[PDB]
């Protein structure tokens, strides 16, 4: 196998461990704080998704500090996973294209 | 914080009527509300969660309705059984809060 | 088996500290919370605080005077709740339940009676309460238990070890001179008494006794 | 240290004075118009990097036009910096497709 | 603009005794409130700040409490120097503005 491939599959791995940490984290973080929603396990995990793929619907958000430090590694974790998988397709579509030219 | 108000502290019902609890939100919750039961001297027992879940356990004549901030607790045919206090709580926004509470008598 | 496992109830002193206890069994998981609530007599339930176990962080209510601690001990799956300078507005129910991080409380504890008194610890006296040698029987006959001067609350008193619930009434006490009286009811057929026994099961968590009472004709 | 990854630290470092600046400018461009939010420095650095990220929660958001002007530069500085990470990824990916053929 | 009545504007308290100050916004400020106390012919001193927040020198009888547009400032057991004009702030929404104000008598 070689490493694009594998490490968009450590990437995707990485990225649920993330999520589930996050969610985990998120309300450990958020509870304690007066009018904090991102309370419960499992809207924070649909929180963390809707997170680190960025679309940020705005039904959940944190309020705290550590929080929103748990929001920030889920954002960065989100679009560094999803662009190394790009990275991984253009690497595909260019070895692809130089065995289309012979080289 | 959240405040949950139920009205009228009180309801009373005839033997085999269908009786409504009320309990309203002071700001919207979705239908993060959940439902208590407290007899006489006795620990409280959850009987719907997410305003109209059902729980195992519970007889088929409790159930619930609402979202946003007005929500009912409906007890089909009251029975004996039924005679207890019913609290209402929130868990939209930290902290959970908890409704006054609404005596059913027969 | 019981989730929840709460004491009976603890005399405290005004102005001393207790620390109460609610062990947990069952499914157990580390999203778990153990939440307080608080309930006065003639009141309703009153969110205190809770704890997250597999972390140890703890959250109180801000709207209430903070009077309380909470720990965890994941050894033995025990939550602790630590009030400290307590007056006669801290005497209440203290119940423990269990969230399973989902918002709702799907178990509680039976909940701890917590009395701040001056007065002093006295065991119950248990007297039976047959009918007398005058007196007409339907077709059933009510026997009795009484239970005076006791201190503090609650007793829990039961028929033939909780087999009779049945016709059973149990009468709110009343407080005379620092000193509790209630009494207990029970309406069995005239024909199965006292053929069949009939005894009232008084148990005082408080004094940690608990006492049988056999209801025997007079003479 | 190659390019790819020399520019993606710089990108990175970057990313961080824009969220700071940013952060400073919209507190100085929010502050006077009636209604605004943001303005107090934690939570402008906040929803500064929420729109670094493109998440978007929507709990803030800039009403003036200076504020919506350092709004725009922030979400070009996030968009483009974790982009030439992407593309660093893609380089690392390539070059060692060619030494995995050889090449 | 945000507006944030105080009422009511005098409260009396025999010693001892725990007293609650309010303060209701015209729209949601999260907790973005803020306490200060005024002695007479004295400077504003800040108490709490973001609505439940203790300061450095400030006793431990002052708390708060609150979220959304209810906020409280409770006093356990008051006491003389507790004497004084209670304002409460929001930062959430520019402009900052200020509470009317609440009068503590003994
Ligand atoms: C890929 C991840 C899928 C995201 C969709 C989750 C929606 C959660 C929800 O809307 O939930 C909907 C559903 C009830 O409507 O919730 C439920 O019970 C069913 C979902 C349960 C999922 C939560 C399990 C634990 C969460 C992990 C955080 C760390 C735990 C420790
Ligand atoms: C990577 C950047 C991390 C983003 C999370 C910031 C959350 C701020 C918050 O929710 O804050 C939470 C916390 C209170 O809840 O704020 C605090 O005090 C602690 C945070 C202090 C950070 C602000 C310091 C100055 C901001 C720089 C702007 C230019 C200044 C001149
Ligand atoms: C169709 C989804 C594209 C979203 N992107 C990249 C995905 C990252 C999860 C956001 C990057 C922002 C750092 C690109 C938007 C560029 C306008
Ligand atoms: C970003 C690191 C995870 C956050 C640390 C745990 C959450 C704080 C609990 O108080
Ligand atoms: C995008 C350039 C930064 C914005 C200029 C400072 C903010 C305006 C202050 O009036």
């Amino acid at each position: 196998s070689a490493l694009h491939w594998r490490a968009a599959g450590a990437a995707t791995v990485l990225l649920v461990i993330v999520l589930l940490a996050g969610s985990y984290l998120a309300v450990l973080a958020e509870r304690g704080a007066p009018g904090a929603q991102l309370i419960t396990y499992p809207r924070a995990l649909w929180w963390s998704v809707e997170t680190a793929t960025t679309v940020g619907y705005g039904d959940l958000a944190p309020v705290t500090l550590w929080g929103r430090l748990v929001a920030v590694v889920v954002m960065v974790a989100g679009i560094t996973s999803f662009g190394l998988v790009t990275a991984a397709l253009a690497t595909w579509f260019v070895g692809r294209e130089q065995e289309r030219r012979g080289h | 914080d959240i405040l949950l108000t139920q009205s009228p502290a009180i309801l009373s019902v005839s033997p085999g009527e269908r009786v409504s609890f009320s309990c309203r939100a002071s700001q919207s919750i979705g239908t993060d509300i959940h439902w208590y039961q407290q007899r006489t001297n006795g620990s409280p027992r959850l009987l719907i969660k997410y305003a109209s879940e059902s729980i195992s356990g519970i007889p088929s004549r409790f159930s619930g309705s609402g979202s946003g901030t007005d929500f009912t607790l409906s007890i089909n045919s009251v029975e004996s059984e039924d005679i207890a206090n019913y609290y209402c709580q929130q868990s939209n926004r930290w902290p959970f809060t908890f409704g006054s509470g609404t005596k059913l008598e027969i | 088996q019981v989730q929840l496992q709460q004491p009976g109830a603890e005399l405290v002193k005004p102005g001393a500290s207790v620390k109460l206890s609610c062990k947990a069994s069952g499914y157990t998981f580390t999203s778990d919370w153990i939440h307080w609530v608080k309930q006065r007599p003639g009141h309703g339930l009153e969110w205190i605080g809770e704890i997250i176990p597999s972390y140890g962080r703890a959250n109180y209510n801000e709207k209430i005077q903070k009077k309380a601690t909470l720990t965890a001990d994941k050894s033995s799956s025990t939550a602790f709740m630590q009030l400290s300078s307590l007056t006669s507005e801290d005497s209440a129910v203290y119940y423990c339940a269990r969230e399973r991080g989902d918002g709702y409380f799907a178990v509680w504890g039976a909940g701890t009676t917590v009395t701040v008194s001056s007065a002093k610890t006295t065991p119950p006296s248990v007297y039976p309460l047959a009918p007398g040698s005058a007196a007409q029987t339907n077709s059933m006959v009510t026997l009795g238990c009484l239970v005076k001067g006791y201190f503090p609350e609650p007793v829990t008193v039961t028929w033939n070890s909780g087999s009779l619930s049945s016709g059973v009434h149990t009468f709110p006490a009343v407080l005379q001179s620092d000193l509790y009286t209630l009494s207990s009811s029970v309406t069995v057929p005239s024909s199965s008494w006292p053929s069949e026994t009939v005894t009232c099961n008084v148990a005082h968590p408080a004094s940690s006794t608990k006492v049988d009472k056999k209801i025997v004709p007079r003479d």
